[PDB]
């Protein structure tokens, strides 16, 4: 059998490859008995495909002082984000913060300008330099998208202020590309063995296995795609309303 | 020697010429021959002519 | 003269001494002929079982001037016979064919075409789709998959080079390495990808199986570095061996303490009761680029 | 209806299961492998193909280093699975066998033993086949087949020696391993044709000149019923040669003579022991004066 | 088979000092570079090359 | 046309079989034998002409087709000229007025 | 061949039913055993034939029936493929009782 | 139209071969012979036609 | 092979052809003629039989 695939919820993964290639049925007596053999599917942080998608997911992949993974933390991303101003609309800087270890992870997808050092620049005014909450430099002159490393505990300061300047260099402002965010929302990338299930029900059996004791092999814990593997499962269903 | 002609002929006669050229060549090149990567020394690509 | 060289051997023979019948002298074409010559050729190097020698017609004057120097070349080839390097056509239970060339495997035939009846007896529209693009096919032969995810590229690990080349050891009786695949890293993310390591009986020799891999500038082909595999008999399945460090660990000869865990990649694991999707490289390749 | 009917052609050209291979070199690192297979109908009709593996990138292969099925026209009915591809005059030709149950005149019970017919043909410049050669073998082959040919499995392997362009023919009966050819070992028969149609039994040395040729067999793995079939090689003596060469001309330096006729017509390699040792024969060229023009 | 490095090692250095590159050298057809490279190899590697 | 051409395409198949058919002896008992040698030969020779049939079964419907395509396009470029004959009167009719 | 799923109890529509088809095969078979099956979910046909022949080196000549079990499958054009057979006189045989 | 006329003219060969194959007599035992007399003669009216 | 010397009048004469004949072959010792040709007043003749 195959369900093939389908996407994940909040438009933020994929499940791929759902099959159970085996099944065995085995009659004793009484008992209907069905064995499934190597049940698997596959699962991939990705989105429909919108600035959600190719900005965020990216930002997740990418990883900074920390050591690669802050991998299962949460994330306070945008609903909708849209061109505000700036020269032309490149890619534009968006940054996620990770919580857990306070990350922001800004984006760009292409520059334009390569003379001024330009600041990631966070400021709940947008129209006010000196009113500046948030600056951070570059190491290449060139963006490669860093870490930022938040520091202390603005999570919800990091949800007031929008708006994130580009430019604001010594100049005062020279705005490059900001981006509106609309309203907030909340991610946590973190799964527990329990957390993941399949359930079978028939009749007035409904057998729950979970990773937590039907697992074959646990993948990796990472942003990558993670291949979900189950113990062969041994599922009992005898007492079915067999209609027609 | 007669059928290189044959074939060169009749794409004459359709209006081709590209392939036509590169036909007839097999039997004469004013641009001479190459072979193993060099000049030919001999001047027709037909022996017996 | 006439110079012949192969290997480290260079034997010239002039009209002085292998002369077979010397012309006449004027201004005519002057045709010259030799004695039969013997040349000597044991030295070569076959690379691959062709050895290549040189024959050069030198032709001067006595005022210094070279009349000409003819160049021409001969491969000479090493009759091959031996067992492992003959290719030889399998054939599984399931009806895949395949032939194996020493360590390689290559599918031949195609099992769809039952798949495409049960399909098309429906409406086309099931025919021309993902489904149908993605059918499983039997194993060629026995053998297991296996998982690689391959770490994100780093100019200082890796070093000046992004490809890398996945090599073979302990097959067969080329106890050495063997590339057994190429791939090139990517510098945004880490790499993932399945092979299907082959198997005969017996066909392992000592510590199992390795599955090495060479980064340039860097390769972690030393002891207990690259990928272990056995075939388990009790278990009648495949199973690593170095996953981790371990003290204790049933290798294909037995009992071993020294267990390292393995290098260079970032993750590696078998994909166990895996199928392999519908190919569109394969030999059959082209019917399948027509039919979709 | 159309995609229909390509279908069914699709299917019928896609179920192709090969049957044998022969290589046109010896060894494994260069040539032209070639297949021929056979459908999954009842019907005796073969497809073709060929492949180069000098582009075979140890595991890896692309597509156009392939060759599409190509069906031979030319009514072969063989017995069970004694088909074979072979090349000579470095040109295909196809081998195969053929059982008839003939009974021999002047005999009271009229017993009913197997005629072997031996079919070779070749495909010439535009695919349409020549029709085959006939050579009788059912002595050779019921000698191998031990008078029971059909308890036992048959084969045969094609060789083409072009160190005076003969083709070197083998039937036998399947085994696990197989000994050295002549003299006690009576599994194996040879033939050896020549490029016209006389046809030879070759006696026990001869055979056994050839006996480093037993490698390529279609041998019964240990695995019981297992049965793995070996691809066919053209066979070198130890090193293959071309019997002769040449590099016709080239204009001497200078523009004021040329060198003409280059050519070393006989080669010959002597293997003695260790020793390879190459022999050329009235090599010769001839040195003429003119320029350039 | 022939190795490629070891051939442009035995035509080494490209007369500017380096080692010369299959990219350096384009960069002549057949005949002249058996010319340029006559006493430096054969002609079966400079078909290889 | 095409119903004719694609039936005649699958006699090949039938035929071979009949070849394939007749090598066995039908004559037994005392006197075994009577193969009809040779015949697989003719089942060969039967299934190349009646696929050259069909082949030209083929050609002679493209060509058909192709004719008519050539025919429609005569009607279209005659029936244009006769529109613009059409107007260009009228506009000699208006200039009559006048 | 006809959908039951439709099946009222006793009543179906026209529709339920698809128009006779002729089998282009050459087929006959002895009496009635003919027979139709599905396998690779794709129709396939199957009967037996009767042959008369007398085995080898008896000094009667006594002529048994040979029975020919032979399959085909119908393709996706309609064209049927030439049919597998098989030897099952001995069988046939042991369940006639002679 | 080509390629049936091409593939018409090579129903020759195997006529002439199934012609001389039909020879051979295919009755033997007591009661020998059944060649098909003048059968080569139909391959090569087969043939021209 | 053969090469003819340049013709000469003096030592040749009125005729620039040659009859090449064949002496002791078969029963015949006496002359049989082999081959013919023109001689070459500028250059040496050169031909193989």
């Amino acid at each position: 059998l195959n369900m093939g695939s389908a996407i994940g919820d909040d438009s933020l993964t994929v499940m791929e490859n759902g099959n159970i290639p085996q099944i065995t049925s085995k009659y004793s007596s009484d008992n209907l008995a069905i064995t499934l053999h190597n049940a698997a599917f596959t699962v991939r942080y990705d989105g429909s495909g919108n600035v959600i998608r190719n900005k965020q997911i990216s930002a997740m992949k990418l990883t900074g002082v920390d050591g690669k993974s802050q991998y299962g933390n949460a994330f306070i991303i945008a609903n909708t984000v849209k061109h505000y101003g700036g020269y032309s609309d490149l890619g534009g800087p968006i940054t996620v913060y990770n919580k857990t270890k306070n990350y922001i992870a800004s984006v760009q997808g292409h520059l334009m300008n390569a003379d001024y050092t330009r600041r990631l620049i966070l400021t709940p005014v947008e129209n006010n330099y000196y009113a500046r909450l948030f600056e951070f430099p570059f190491s290449p002159n060139t963006i490669l998208n860093t870490v930022f490393t938040v520091g202390s505990n603005k999570t919800s300061d990091f949800k007031k202020c929008s708006y994130a300047v580009d430019g604001n260099n010594s100049q005062g402002f020279q705005i490059f590309s900001s981006y509106q965010s609309s309203g907030w929302l909340d991610i946590d990338t973190g799964i527990n063995n329990t957390d993941i299930k399949i359930t079978v029900m028939a009749g007035s059996k409904t057998h729950t296995f979970t990773a937590s004791d039907h697992i074959a092999s646990l993948p990796a814990n990472s942003f990558d795609a993670m291949p979900y593997t189950f113990k062969p499962l041994e599922i009992d269903a005898s007492s079915l309303a067999f209609t027609n | 020697y007669y059928t290189p002609m044959m074939c060169f002929q009749r794409l004459l006669q359709e209006k081709q010429f590209d392939e036509a050229t590169q036909w007839i060549n097999y039997v004469y090149n004013p641009a001479g021959y190459i072979v193993n990567g060099e000049i030919a020394p001999w001047i027709w690509n037909c022996r017996p002519l | 003269k006439i110079t012949v060289m192969a290997g480290s051997k260079t034997h010239t023979f002039t009209a002085s001494d292998h002369i077979a019948s010397l012309p006449a002298n004027s201004f005519d074409a002057m045709p010259y002929t030799f004695k039969p010559l013997e040349i000597d050729a044991s030295s070569l190097a076959f690379t691959n079982n062709i050895a290549p020698l040189d024959i050069v017609f030198e032709t001067k004057a006595k005022d210094g001037r070279v009349l000409g120097k003819i160049k021409q070349t001969l491969s000479v080839k090493r009759v091959n016979y031996n067992p492992e390097d003959i290719l030889f056509l399998r054939e599984t239970h399931s009806g895949a064919q395949y032939m194996q060339l020493g360590v390689y495997r290559i599918r031949l035939n195609t099992l769809l075409a039952s798949q495409l009846v049960s399909r098309a007896n429906t409406g086309i529209d099931t025919i021309l789709t993902m489904e149908t693009q993605r059918l499983p096919e039997p194993p060629l032969g026995e053998g297991f998959f296996a998982n690689f995810v391959l770490p994100k590229y780093d100019p200082a690990e890796h070093g000046d080079e992004r490809w890398f080349k996945i090599h073979i050891g302990n097959v067969g009786g080329n106890t050495g390495r063997q590339p057994y695949y190429s791939g090139m890293l990517s510098d945004t993310s880490e790499t993932s990808m399945t092979l299907f390591v082959p198997y005969a009986e017996g066909y392992y020799m000592h510590e199992g199986v390795r599955l090495g891999v060479g980064y340039q500038k860097i390769t972690y082909d030393n002891t207990w570095e690259s990928a272990f595999f056995y075939f388990d008999e009790t278990k009648q399945q495949f199973v690593l061996i170095n996953d981790a460090d371990h003290d204790s660990g049933m290798t294909q000869q037995g009992i071993v303490k020294n267990i390292k865990k393995y290098k260079g990649f970032l993750n590696v694991s078998i994909a166990t009761g895996y199928s392999a999707p519908m190919d569109f490289n394969s030999a059959s390749a082209l019917y399948y680029w027509e039919l979709f | 209806d159309a995609f229909k009917t390509y279908l069914t052609r699709f299917e019928t050209v896609a179920d192709l299961k090969v049957v044998s291979a022969y290589h046109d070199n010896v060894n494994s690192n260069t040539g032209l492998t070639w297949f021929v297979g056979q459908t999954r109908e009842n019907l005796p009709e073969y497809y073709w193909r060929n492949v180069d593996i000098s582009r075979m990138q140890a595991g890896e292969l692309a597509a156009n280093a392939w060759k599409e099925w190509t069906k031979i026209d030319t009514a072969v009915n063989p017995y069970k699975d004694a088909i074979r591809p072979v090349i000579f005059r470095e040109r295909l030709h196809l081998i195969w066998v053929e059982k008839e149950e003939v009974a021999k005149n002047g005999t009271d019970p009229v017993e009913t033993y197997d005629r072997f017919t031996l079919k070779l043909a070749f495909l010439r410049h535009d695919g349409s086949w020549s029709a085959p050669w006939s050579y009788d073998i059912t002595t050779q082959v019921e000698a191998v087949t031990d008078k029971k040919p059909d308890t036992e499995r048959l084969a045969l392997a094609a060789s083409g020696f072009q160190g005076e362009d003969t083709l070197l023919v083998f039937v036998y009966k399947t085994g696990k391993s197989y000994s050295d050819f002549g003299g006690s070992n009576k599994n194996v028969a040879g033939m050896t044709i020549y490029g016209d149609g006389s046809f030879k039994k070759m006696e026990n040395t001869a055979l056994s000149r050839y006996s480093q040729l037993k490698n390529t067999f279609d041998i019964i793995h240990t695995q019981g019923n297992d049965l793995v079939r070996k691809a066919s090689y053209r066979f070198a003596q130890d090193f293959e040669v071309p019997a002769s060469l040449n590099m016709g001309s080239a204009i001497g330096d200078d523009s004021l003579t040329v060198m003409e006729n280059g050519n070393i017509p006989q080669i010959t390699s002597k293997y003695s022991s260790d020793n390879l040792a190459i022999t050329l024969h009235n090599a010769a060229f001839t040195v003429r004066y003119d320029g350039s023009g | 088979m022939y190795s490629t490095a070891v051939l442009l090692n035995k035509i080494s250095p490209t007369r500017d000092g380096q080692t010369m590159t299959l990219a350096d050298l384009q960069y002549l057809s057949f005949s002249e570079l058996r010319k340029i490279f006559d006493d430096q190899l054969s002609w079966g590697e400079a078909r290889h090359l | 046309l095409d119903a004719a051409a694609g039936q005649s395409l699958a006699g090949q198949v039938l035929s071979i079989a009949e070849g394939v058919a007749d090598l066995v002896p039908n004559v037994f008992g005392l006197a075994c034998g009577g193969s009809r040698w040779g015949a697989a030969l003719r089942a060969s020779a039967s299934v190349m002409s009646l696929s050259a049939t069909a082949s030209q079964y083929s050609a002679d419907k493209i060509s058909r087709s192709e004719a008519y395509r050539r025919r429609r396009q005569e009607w279209e470029i005659q029936r244009d000229n006769a529109d613009g004959e059409v107007k260009q009167m009228d506009a000699q009719l208006e200039s009559l007025k006048i």
